């Protein structure tokens, strides 16, 4: 399953 | 062996076609097994391989949700990636993010991955210590920054140590026929005349599973490294993969070339040679 | 910036005159994502040919596959012909048996 972290640049 | 769990994103943008397009796979080794596209009428995580369809159905929506809102957030990012580089609003770019864990051939994580990249080149990559980053520019630096003031890597090395290796173990067991079996490969060599003095010897390495190999060509003992054409490792469409290697030797000295072969599938590795039957 | 992709037409098996097979086009090392294959026979294009997920290696060059069910005979010719940005004109590759 993938991770779910804020991945704003 | 070892086993490696890896998910790949892209966000394209193509202006005057629509808001930027978001694809992400998932693969076990060299096995994918999910997939979610934006572009899709009804996008949604689809299974790509027989041992994750046994998953419930809170699975697959709470993979659904994860990729819809990625999606979302890398159409920001791309705009984001216009300011930082001073880009106009018409080119077509591209973000693409690499992540996951290795397991040690035991059973515990042996390193955490999670790499980012705009328009083909390095931006961003978490350092092996899972709590520092590298940022190749002064753009990626203010990306940087962003994810220290909010400890994204802590986020990160929490799913990277944990979750990411449960599952990873989780996705190995129940994918266990194929997964952790290794095909060997099928191998024999070839040969055509090129001349009258001289001739090609071509290696096959074919029907194996992981991708994986080495072969090589020694002449006389000396492996021909400068001399051996190699191509790229490519998917036969079964699971399996195929490669050869070739060497131009002199009519007449076929049986000084050896071909070896390594592979997680074989127990000792392999020499071959022609085999002109009589 | 821009990569010229790196292109292979083979069988999924080798190749038995008669007997089914899969005809395959591997493109690979490619940048950016579009691109457009086509699996050719004795010049016309073949209709229902399928292909691969996007994804990308290591280095962040893209590679898809593009199959197509068929059965070789002794005449017939094959061939995979690609486009891509960094094309100046669509590429072909002629699928060679011993390949």
């Amino acid at each position: 399953t993938p991770y779910d972290i804020n991945q704003m640049l | 062996g070892s086993h490696s769990m890896r998910y790949f994103y892209t966000a394209m943008s193509r202006p005057g076609r629509g808001e930027p397009r978001f694809i992400a796979v998932g693969y076990v080794d060299d096995t994918q097994f999910v997939r979610f596209d934006s572009d899709a009428a009804s996008p949604r995580t689809e299974p790509r391989p027989p041992w994750i369809e046994q998953e419930g159905p809170e699975y697959w929506d709470r993979n659904t949700q994860i990729f819809k809102t990625n999606t979302q957030t890398y159409r920001e990012n791309l705009r984001i990636a216009l300011r930082y580089y001073n880009q106009s609003e018409a080119g077509s770019h591209i973000i693409q993010r690499m992540y996951g864990c290795d397991l040690g051939p035991d059973g515990r994580l042996l390193r955490g991955h999670d790499q980012s990249a705009y328009d083909g080149k390095d931006y961003i990559a978490l350092n092996e210590d899972l709590s520092s980053w590298t940022a190749a520019d002064t753009a990626a630096q203010i990306t940087q920054r962003k994810w220290e003031a909010a400890r994204v890597a802590e986020q990160l090395r929490a799913y990277l140590e944990g979750l990411c290796v449960e599952w990873l173990r989780r996705y190995l067991e129940n994918g266990k026929e194929t997964l952790q079996r290794a095909d060997p490969p099928k191998t024999h060599v070839t040969h055509h005349p090129v001349s009258d003095h001289e001739a090609t010897l071509r290696c096959w390495a074919l029907g194996f599973y992981p991708a994986e190999i080495t072969l090589t060509w020694q002449r006389d003992g000396e492996d021909q490294t400068q001399d051996t054409e190699l191509v790229e490792t490519r998917p036969a469409g079964d699971r399996t993969f195929q490669k050869w290697a070739a060497v131009v030797v002199p009519s007449g000295e076929e049986q000084r070339y050896t071909c070896h072969v390594q592979h997680e599938g074989l127990p000792k590795p392999l020499t071959l040679r022609w085999e002109p039957h009589h | 910036i821009q990569r010229t992709p790196k292109i292979q037409v083979y069988s999924r098996h080798p190749a038995e005159n008669g007997k089914s097979n899969f005809l395959n086009c591997y493109v690979s090392g490619f940048h950016p994502s579009d691109i457009e294959v086509d699996l050719l026979k004795n010049g016309e294009r073949i209709e229902k040919v399928e292909h691969s997920d996007l994804s990308f290696s290591k280095d962040w060059s893209f590679y898809l596959l593009y199959y197509t069910e068929f059965t070789p005979t002794e005449k017939d010719e094959y061939a995979c012909r690609v486009n891509h940005v960094t094309l100046s004109q669509p590429k072909i590759v002629k699928w060679d048996r011993d390949m």
